[PDB]
């Protein structure tokens, strides 16, 4: 997708970098020449370059429905945030 | 009471935060992604939904903001909590040299320490230096006779009797000197063999220390 690594040295810093990176977790994945970067990459990337699927990082933006009165709902919500990715959830107003 | 107007906004927000709105109103009326959400004229019972987007431009904190219908009593709480943190399997006990934790996959180097296992500290400036392993910029690093440790050459241990691998880049040794009656330099009772330059005990002369002074 889209994935732009600087000074990349974990797997935080790389999640940090954009919504399109992600980060390959394997020891196996990496040489004794190759910097740390390499790991964070875009899943495509990582994936035919050997990372397996279950050792991708690759945290995502999602919303949470916590407490669910009369016109507002919900009353409460909560969103985990990712850098760049937009987390949505619908609010429904009601009335009589 | 019917409800001619139904502006969804937000208090104030950081920097950090944006919200944008599409508004699907009971009119056949969609707005898209709009600064707040706004329908005119909500029926008696009838719903009308707002979607809510949320972007953050970097890590924030646990946090709180409210969005709230104008006129209206109730409230939307929406906590905010970072997704920046991977969730990793690592182990807690090598290969940081005890200069470090692994997490997902690396070295976490302690205060004062560098490299891929957490091999080297740090100095005033390191791993800079290693263009100081490279005897000139288009060489082979410690001459293909060491390895760039800590941007520096750590030379190659040998077998050979009296043979010692050293320079900034490998490059001398102690025994490829010019050769006199069998011995390198003329043995040790005349010279002593030093990066392929014979150096003579006081009383002999020559490449190879054949000679005594004349
Ligand atoms: C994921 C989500 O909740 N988004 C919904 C969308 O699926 C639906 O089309 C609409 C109802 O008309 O409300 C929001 O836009």
């Amino acid at each position: 997708q889209e994935c732009t690594k600087f000074k990349v040295s974990s797997c935080r810093e790389c999640i940090e970098s954009g919504p399109g990176c992600t980060w390959c977790q394997k020891l196996n994945f990496t040489g004794p020449g190759d910097p740390d970067s390499i790991r964070c990459d875009t899943r495509p990337q990582l994936l035919m370059r050997g990372c397996a699927a279950d050792d991708i990082m690759d945290p995502t933006s999602l919303a949470e429905t916590q407490e669910d009165q009369k016109q507002l709902s919900p009353q409460k919500v909560t969103l985990y945030l990712r850098p760049g990715q937009a987390a949505a959830f619908n609010v429904t107003f009601r009335r009589a | 009471k019917l409800s001619s107007r139904v502006f969804l906004d937000h208090n104030a927000l950081p920097d950090t935060l944006k919200v944008t709105y599409d508004s699907f109103c009971s009119n056949g009326v969609t707005h898209r992604n709009q600064p707040r959400g706004d329908c005119d004229g909500v029926q008696i019972n009838v719903p009308i939904t707002f979607q809510v987007k949320v972007t953050a431009t970097e890590c924030i904190q646990e946090q709180s903001f409210v969005i709230r219908a104008l006129g209206f009593t109730d409230i939307v709480t929406v906590q905010v909590l970072p997704q920046c943190e991977c969730r990793c399997r690592d182990q807690s006990r090598s290969l940081c040299h005890g200069k470090g934790f692994l997490e997902c996959g690396i070295c976490r180097c302690d205060t004062g320490y560098i490299g891929k296992n957490c091999e080297c500290q740090t100095q005033g400036r390191s791993q800079e230096l290693e263009g100081s392993c490279r005897k000139d910029n288009n060489s082979i690093i410690c001459s293909g006779l060491g390895d760039c440790v800590c941007g520096q050459c750590l030379c190659h241990t040998s077998d050979v009797p009296g043979k010692l691998i050293y320079g900034q880049y490998c490059e001398c040794d102690t025994i490829n000197c010019e050769r006199y009656n069998g011995q390198v330099c003329g043995g040790p009772g005349r010279g002593l063999c030093f990066c392929g330059k014979c150096r003579c005990h006081p009383g002999f002369e020559g490449s190879a220390c054949q000679h005594h002074h004349h």
